[PDB]
């Protein structure tokens, strides 16, 4: 993986360049933001299990998909997908510290479209999922943080459609 | 004579003759195989204002328009 | 008689007055040593002085890329026109190339020869232009690109046969086929031959040939690994009586690329009952 | 979306070839031109509350027949998706006014215009009309250079009607 | 980084990061204009850094200019200046990420075979690093000075 | 095909709603410093010649292997390739500069590019080089032309930077 | 094994590539044969 | 019952390894389902590359007969 | 013949199609910009000869073996076809000014150019030399948009050269 | 790459027919031949380092004016790289004799030519004139047919840069 200190290195080292003004100041722009991305994990970690729970309760449950015939139907499968949901939110949380979504590619995005094609997991309603964790963590973090947080939400559910 | 069976509607059976005579337009050199600037194109009627649009587009002068098959 | 901020000063000791770095400055000079040896000059290091003709490491050797894909007959597709006052053997290479371009590498059994059309082609009566139009309208094309396959392989077939490339962006298909709905496919395959590009290419006696794998003006650089996709070999063609009857290529979800924002966020969540009191 | 910008480009494109002094030219006639769009673009953003029901009840005025039982100007779902449709078109003139060109109407109203009318048996002759009122009120919101902006993009629309 | 080393530990438990992940982080992150600086000044005087580190190490070693020795002649020796050029950059790239994960990938993993393969000495090779270290720990103020040390010494600690 | 009047009412549109006083100021803006705009393209189409001629030379000196046989800038069919590449990106470039967004140029020329190159074992780390030193001698022109009246363009220059950085990524 | 446990299906996936040899090993972990023999007869704590 | 077949490519990216190889990262292998989550994951965190995925045995729909 | 004028008629009428703001907005560029390039044109129409027989000579200046016999710089009649050729180009630079687009030079210089250069030994180099030449003075001949509008030219001879 | 071999299988390929008497006299033509033009290439192979130097200083002694200061055939780098292009020209020449045709010629020095050396400032008669000089040499190095051949290859050049 990448984040934004590091992504400065390697994409100098590859024209195996020092760090000069241009870099300096990138680096700067991520150091300056840095304490807030912290502040805003700290409130998304401890607030994990209820940020799931307000999202599938916008965008998933008390519908078809929890119905038999629907996809999260089952005790097995409503685990499976809150255990999903779960890893979106803290991988997202990853990629927001680092201030670089490299993390999501390598670890999260890399064959789950076909993953989900080949299972039969609903894409456009796992988004919807995605795009209401978002919603609740743009209200618990704060102005400081809300945009910030709110990319790698949106970069991991246009990765999916 | 002509290209042949036509559309079926009575508007596609009239067919037309164009003589012509294709001018070099401007802009740059052809140094590919050229042809004769004259020639004649029969085109039907249902067709007739695109082709004419695109001869005298490309700086071309119609010379003579004939009415062969009406 | 000024600021106080030149507090920047360095706190060493001196040095007396014949150290052996008072003269350190003047000691890097004008030989052929360490201190001879331009800096910037050690990025383009090379061997013990290969000169100039030692090859390069990973050898290429002029039309390999056209080897590795194939395309070596068709990078640069060489040009077949019917010259005036042509004789018999002439009409046989132009007539063979046609039946090779227009119908896309298929084959036509000695059954299926528009043989009336030729009389008139040797006559001079038509063009090679009016020849692939009429082709392109007859049922040769029509059963094979157009009668057991959508829109979107159609009109991607048109691209290939007639004008040699490769769809450009959604736009050009999105425009076609309204053209296909509104005026059906007659107009719909002189739209392809009464276009600009195949009047300034092929004229009226150049036979189609293939433009998709070198750079022709206003491209987009999607065309190129679009035209490998349609390309499919020397020995290959766009036939329909494999298992898949021509399935589509190039498919809109190349067209257009990335998405950025939405899914339809619906509700088959549940509302209803109502009992009062008690909270 | 056609704007003096994009056509000046895409003309370079389609030749191979670098901008030159004439389609810089060009261009400078788009942004010395922005100042009027925009003015006409600003007043046509404030007052578009009024223009629109303006515009709607003009269609009745002079259709008085809609607005009888049985007809596409009764009930509050066809009244309600006829001022929309106006907003949609004083929308996208406001658009073509800042965009330096007729693209957002081409795109957006234009394309398609007369397939969706006929289906939804829509008649132009209404959209024409709220247009002309719409024409009649900007003649005293706007004047000079401005005004012949209104009235370019509104005449657009009619003709594309027409 | 930091930030890279300790994330994977986040996401191989499945989890969001510890409060003591977030405080180093924190941390870390406030320790940033310093090690900019460090780099920069050591940016600044690369090439004398690099000729003073060279004569510094022929002197310990001379031997590999002369006739049986790896850098021998002006483009044999425009080379071994050249990878000691390398590393000091790679010492800019560390001390500014705080850990060595791009400077192993880069410079490390691989080498010692590769020095190997050319028949370098090694310890010739860490000398020269160490030497690098002196004329650019000179170009900096104490406390800075001592930062950019970190670095210099830990390229010297991988290559052997 | 965008410009970035287009951009914003592309957004607005998506919004339902005529363009925000915000979005409209950000553009009266543009119109402000359009002058200096036109400059800039002209300072690029002015000296296109010279851009790729001196970025090439550059690129060569570096890079001595590509014109080496069995180097992907030789022989001289492969040289007028990359000559011609060269030109193409810088018109691409200039194009987006006169247009205030990258779209012209992500679209018909960045799309796609690198897989062309992969496929053709086309050194990308290489194209990538040419493309940064075509950057730094356009701006060098932008910066400094024929009696251009004195001003700051640094806003222009930095905005013309990111099309070729853009360009650069997309390819190495 | 006196052509014992073994792999009928077992060997053929093996392979035939379609199976890994780690995925092999996995396979005769938990298996019948195994527990018997090796789980059997044990307190919680040798078998581990 | 269900057993995914999904295709991969990891890189040894902390090594360079000396013997043989090929086979450990460039392969093919059917897994079953209540493993697959571990090792994408695994494939994922090397830096892998997981080329295609399949159901192969398992039919796509679900509820009995699915986790035996 | 390249002009804003021509340009946007050309546009319409390739899509069938009535003149409309975008294409009149773009011709009011050419207008408004017509007094400046005019002043370039008046400047550079008074002060013309010398700038040939000056950029003439500096052909053989910087080309020395030009100059001497047996040279294409030798002789009353190469050195009269030369004098006559930068003419050319100036007066196609006036004609492209007065124009309002790179038409004349594209029509009468450019198409043909290598070709006919190729055959004829002609060096480009010269022509280069003798814009860069025209250049310099024309430095203190105009200020502001006159002088840009001059350079655009001058500068679009010297891309076709190279 | 044109030979007479791939030319006739070209064209039977291209009209779907199988190799007749007409193309295996022509191939004939190439298999007789081969014994000159490949003298010529043995001659042309051993003396190439030679007739190399004679072309590179024939090119500075006809254009003095290019070995001083400032100009392009001055330093090392450049009176380098003009050793190697003549060198180019000569092994593609001896390709083409052993080959049978103007393929390697064709493929690896014309296509492309003018861009090249119009780009980096190369005129096309210092090519010409290290060619007329290589062609009065090879005169005393060869006779008859391989002669011929010699000279068929280097005119062939000489056109493709004029
Ligand atoms: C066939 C396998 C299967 C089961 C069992 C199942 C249960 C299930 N129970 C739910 C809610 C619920 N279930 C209960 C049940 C209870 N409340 C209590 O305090 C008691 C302990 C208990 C009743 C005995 C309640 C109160 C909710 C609403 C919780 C909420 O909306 O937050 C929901 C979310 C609402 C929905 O979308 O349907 C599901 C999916 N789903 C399944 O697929
Ligand atoms: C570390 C990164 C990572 C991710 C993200 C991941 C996803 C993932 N989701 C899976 C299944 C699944 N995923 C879901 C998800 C959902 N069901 C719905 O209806 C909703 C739309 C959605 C939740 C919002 C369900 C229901 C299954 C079970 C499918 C089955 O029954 O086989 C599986 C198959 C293996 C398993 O069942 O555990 C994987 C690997 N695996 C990973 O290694
Ligand atoms: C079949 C082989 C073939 C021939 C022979 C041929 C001749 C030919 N010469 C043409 C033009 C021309 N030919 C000339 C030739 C001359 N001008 C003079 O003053 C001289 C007396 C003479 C040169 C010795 C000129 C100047 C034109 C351009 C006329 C114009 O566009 O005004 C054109 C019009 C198309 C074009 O300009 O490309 C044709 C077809 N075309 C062919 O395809
Ligand atoms: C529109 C439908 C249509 C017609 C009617 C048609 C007639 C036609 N007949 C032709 C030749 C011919 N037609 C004949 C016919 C005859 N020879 C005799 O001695 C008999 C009296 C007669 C048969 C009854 C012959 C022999 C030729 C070949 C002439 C030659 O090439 O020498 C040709 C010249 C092209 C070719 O040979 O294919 C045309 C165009 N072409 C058409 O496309
Ligand atoms: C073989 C016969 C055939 C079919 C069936 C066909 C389908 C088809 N529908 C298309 C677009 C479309 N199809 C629709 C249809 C809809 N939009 C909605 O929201 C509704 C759910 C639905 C109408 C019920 C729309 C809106 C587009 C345009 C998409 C776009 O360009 O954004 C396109 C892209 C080309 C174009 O826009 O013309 C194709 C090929 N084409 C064919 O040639
Ligand atoms: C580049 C030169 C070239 C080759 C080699 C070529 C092969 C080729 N063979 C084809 C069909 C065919 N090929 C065969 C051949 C056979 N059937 C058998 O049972 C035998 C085992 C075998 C004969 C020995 C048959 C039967 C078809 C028709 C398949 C069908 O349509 O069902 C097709 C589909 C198009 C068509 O039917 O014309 C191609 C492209 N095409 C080419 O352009
Ligand atoms: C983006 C640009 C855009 C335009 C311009 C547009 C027009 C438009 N008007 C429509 C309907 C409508 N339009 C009207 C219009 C009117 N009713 C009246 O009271 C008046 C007579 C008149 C206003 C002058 C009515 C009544 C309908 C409902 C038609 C139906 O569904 O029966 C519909 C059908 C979908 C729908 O029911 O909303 C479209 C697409 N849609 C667009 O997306
Ligand atoms: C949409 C606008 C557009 C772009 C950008 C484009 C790129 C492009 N570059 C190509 C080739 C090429 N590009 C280069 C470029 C280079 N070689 C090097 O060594 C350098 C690193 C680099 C120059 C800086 C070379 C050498 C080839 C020829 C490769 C070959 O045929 O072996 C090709 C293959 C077709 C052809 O050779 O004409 C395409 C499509 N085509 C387009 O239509
Ligand atoms: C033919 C198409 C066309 C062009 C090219 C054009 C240029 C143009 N540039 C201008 C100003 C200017 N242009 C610049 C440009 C620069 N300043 C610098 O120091 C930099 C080196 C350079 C950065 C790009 C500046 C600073 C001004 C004055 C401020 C302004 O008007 O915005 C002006 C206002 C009049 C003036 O002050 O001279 C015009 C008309 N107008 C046109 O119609
Ligand atoms: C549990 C379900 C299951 C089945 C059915 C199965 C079949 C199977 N048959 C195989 C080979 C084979 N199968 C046969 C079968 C036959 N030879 C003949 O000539 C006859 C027509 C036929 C017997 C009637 C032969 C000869 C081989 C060996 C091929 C070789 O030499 O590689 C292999 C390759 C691995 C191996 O050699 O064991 C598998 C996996 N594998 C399974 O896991
Ligand atoms: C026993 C038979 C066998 C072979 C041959 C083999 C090759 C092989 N080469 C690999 C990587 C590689 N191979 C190279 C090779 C080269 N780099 C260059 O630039 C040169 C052109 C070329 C050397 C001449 C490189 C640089 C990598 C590392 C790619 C990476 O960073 O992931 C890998 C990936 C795993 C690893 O990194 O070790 C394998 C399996 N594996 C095997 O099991
Ligand atoms: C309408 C635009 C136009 C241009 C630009 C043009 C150029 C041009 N220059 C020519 C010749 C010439 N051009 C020159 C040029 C020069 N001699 C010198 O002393 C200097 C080195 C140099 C001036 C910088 C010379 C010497 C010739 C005579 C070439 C010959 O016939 O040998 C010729 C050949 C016909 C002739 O002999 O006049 C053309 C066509 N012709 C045109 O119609
Ligand atoms: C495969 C066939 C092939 C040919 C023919 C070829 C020609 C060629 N000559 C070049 C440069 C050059 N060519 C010369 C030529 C000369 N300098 C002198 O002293 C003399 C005047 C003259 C020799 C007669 C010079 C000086 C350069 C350097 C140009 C530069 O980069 O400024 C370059 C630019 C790349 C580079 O700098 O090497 C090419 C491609 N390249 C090829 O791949």
């Amino acid at each position: 993986m990448q984040d934004a200190i590091t992504a400065v290195i390697n994409n100098y080292d590859v024209q195996g360049k020092y760090l000069d003004g241009a870099a300096l100041d990138k680096l700067k722009a991520y150091f300056t933001t840095g304490a807030v991305r912290v502040r805003a994990a700290a409130v998304i970690s401890s607030n994990a299990t209820t940020i799931i729970k307000e999202a599938a309760a916008k965008a998933l449950i008390y519908s078809d998909l929890t119905r038999p015939g629907g996809n999260m139907y089952t005790t097995r499968r409503y685990a499976a997908c809150i255990r999903d949901m779960d890893y979106f939110l803290r991988y997202a949380t990853y990629a927001m510290l680092a201030g670089d979504p490299s993390i999501l590619d390598e670890r999260v995005l890399n064959g789950l479209k076909e993953t989900y094609n080949s299972l039969g997991v609903p894409i456009a309603a796992t988004v919807g999922g995605i795009q209401a964790m978002k919603e609740v963590v743009g209200g618990l973090v704060g102005p400081d943080a809300a945009k910030e947080a709110s990319i790698y939400f949106d970069y991991l559910s246009s990765g999916l459609s | 004579m002509y290209n042949n069976v036509t559309a079926n509607t009575e508007w596609g059976r009239k067919v037309f003759k164009i003589t012509v005579a294709q001018f070099p337009d401007a802009d740059g050199l052809d140094t590919d195989n050229l042809s004769q600037s004259n020639y004649f194109v029969t085109v039907p009627l249902a067709r007739l204002l695109p082709e004419m649009q695109l001869i005298k587009n490309k700086g071309g002068k119609v010379l003579s328009v004939e009415p062969v098959v009406s | 008689r000024k600021v106080i901020d030149s507090i920047k000063i360095e706190d060493p000791v001196k040095p007396g007055d014949f150290a052996n770095f008072l003269d350190m400055a003047r000691g890097i000079e004008s030989r052929t040593g360490v201190w001879s040896i331009s800096y910037e000059s050690l990025r383009t290091l090379g061997p013990p002085e290969g000169g100039m003709l030692r090859p390069a490491v990973g050898g290429t050797a002029e039309a390999a890329a056209q080897k590795q894909l194939g395309i070596t007959a068709v990078a640069p597709a060489s040009v077949v026109e019917l010259r005036p006052n042509a004789s018999e053997e002439d009409l046989q290479g132009v007539l063979r190339a046609v039946y090779r371009q227009v119908l896309g590498n298929t084959y036509v059994m000695e059954s299926e020869r528009p043989t009336q059309a030729e009389s008139l082609l040797r006559n001079g009566s038509i063009s090679v232009r009016e020849f692939v139009r009429r082709i392109a309208k007859s049922d040769l094309y029509k059963e094979r690109f157009f009668n057991k396959a959508s829109n979107n392989r159609f009109i991607e077939l048109n691209f290939k046969h007639l004008l040699g490339r490769a769809p450009y962006n959604h736009g050009e298909i999105q425009e076609h086929f309204g053209l296909y709905h509104k005026a059906g496919y007659d107009v719909e395959i002189d739209s392809y031959i009464d276009s600009d590009e195949y009047i300034e290419t092929f004229g009226e006696n150049i036979v189609p040939y293939f433009r998709g794998f070198k750079y022709q003006t206003n491209q987009s650089a999607g065309g190129f690994p679009r035209m490998v996709k349609l390309w499919g070999g020397d020995a290959g063609s766009d036939t329909d009586r494999g298992k898949n009857g021509q399935r589509t290529l190039v498919t809109t979800k190349d067209l257009i690329g990335p998405t950025k924002i939405f899914v339809p966020f619906v509700a088959p969540g549940r509302d209803a009952d109502m009992v009062s009191g008690d909270y | 979306m056609k704007t003096v910008i994009t056509e000046v480009i895409a003309s370079a494109d389609s030749q191979g070839r670098f901008l030159n002094n004439t389609e810089l030219q060009a261009a400078n006639g788009r942004f010395q031109r922005a100042t009027a769009s925009m003015e006409a673009a600003r007043a046509l953003t404030s007052n578009a509350d009024s223009l629109v029901k303006g515009a709607v009840q003009e269609v009745y005025n002079k259709f008085p027949y809609l607005t009888q039982p049985g007809q596409m100007g009764y009930g509050d779902t066809n009244q309600a998706k006829c001022a929309r449709d106006i907003s949609h078109y004083l929308r996208f003139i406001t658009y073509s006014l800042v965009a330096g060109g007729t693209g957002p109407l081409d795109d957006y109203i234009v394309a398609g215009l007369r397939e969706v009318n006929r289906t939804f048996n829509l008649s132009p002759s209404w959209y024409i009309e709220a247009l002309k009122h719409i024409k009649g009120k900007v003649g005293s919101q706007l004047s000079g250079q401005p005004l012949t902006e209104a009235n370019a993009y509104i005449d657009y629309c009619i003709n594309a009607l027409s | 980084s930091v930030l890279t080393k300790a994330i994977v530990n986040a996401d191989a438990e499945a989890r969001y990061l510890s409060p003591g992940e977030l405080d180093r982080i924190k941390s870390f992150v406030a320790s940033g204009e310093r090690r900019l600086r460090i780099a920069q000044t050591l940016t600044e005087a690369r090439e004398r850094i690099v000729k003073q580190a060279g004569d510094q190490l022929f002197q310990i070693r001379p031997d590999v200019v002369s006739p049986g020795g790896n850098a021998y002649g002006e483009k044999m020796t425009a080379l071994c200046l050249r990878d000691l050029d390398y590393y000091l950059r790679l010492v800019t790239y560390g001390i500014v990420a705080g850990d060595v994960t791009p400077i192993e990938e880069i410079g490390i993993i691989g080498v010692k075979e590769m020095y190997n393969s050319l028949q370098t000495p090694i310890p010739a090779v860490a000398e020269g690093v160490r030497a690098m270290k002196n004329v650019a720990t000179s170009l900096l103020s104490g406390d800075d000075a001592a930062e950019a040390g970190f670095y210099f010494d830990y390229l010297v600690g991988a290559m052997q | 095909m965008q410009d970035a009047f287009t951009k914003a009412i592309v957004a607005a549109d998506l919004r339902g709603s005529f363009l925000s006083e915000q979005e409209l100021n950000q553009l009266t803006n543009l119109v402000k410093e359009s002058n200096k705009r036109l400059d800039a393209v002209n300072a690029i189409t002015g000296n296109a010649a010279e851009i790729i001629s001196d970025a090439a030379h550059k690129l060569f000196a570096e890079q001595t292997d590509l014109i080496r046989p069995g180097g992907n800038a030789y022989p001289n069919r492969r040289m007028a390739a990359c000559l011609r590449d060269m030109e193409i990106i810088l018109r691409y470039v200039s194009y987006a500069l006169l247009a205030g967004d990258a779209s012209v140029l992500e679209d018909r020329c960045l799309n796609g590019l690198k897989e062309t190159y992969v496929a053709l074992g086309t050194p990308t780390r290489s194209v990538a080089r040419a493309v940064q030193l075509m950057k730094e001698t356009a701006i060098g022109y932008v910066n400094s032309p024929s009696g251009v009246t004195r001003g700051d363009c640094s806003a222009l220059v930095n905005e013309a930077a990111t099309y070729f950085d853009k360009a650069a990524a997309s390819i190495a | 094994p006196p052509s014992y446990l073994r792999l009928s299906e077992a060997e053929s996936k093996l392979k035939n590539n379609e199976i890994s040899v780690r995925e092999f090993v996995r396979r005769l972990g938990r298996s019948e044969n195994y527990r018997k023999r090796f789980f059997e007869p044990y307190s919680s704590p040798k078998v581990v | 019952s269900r057993y995914f077949k999904v295709t991969a490519c990891i890189p040894s990216l902390k090594r360079v390894r000396t013997g043989r190889e090929l086979q450990n990262t460039f392969f093919t292998k059917l897994v079953p389902y209540e493993n697959w989550f571990t090792e994408q994951q695994r494939i994922q965190k090397a830096g892998g590359k997981v080329l295609s995925v399949k159901l192969f045995t398992g039919v796509q729909g679900a509820n009995t007969g699915v986790g035996a």
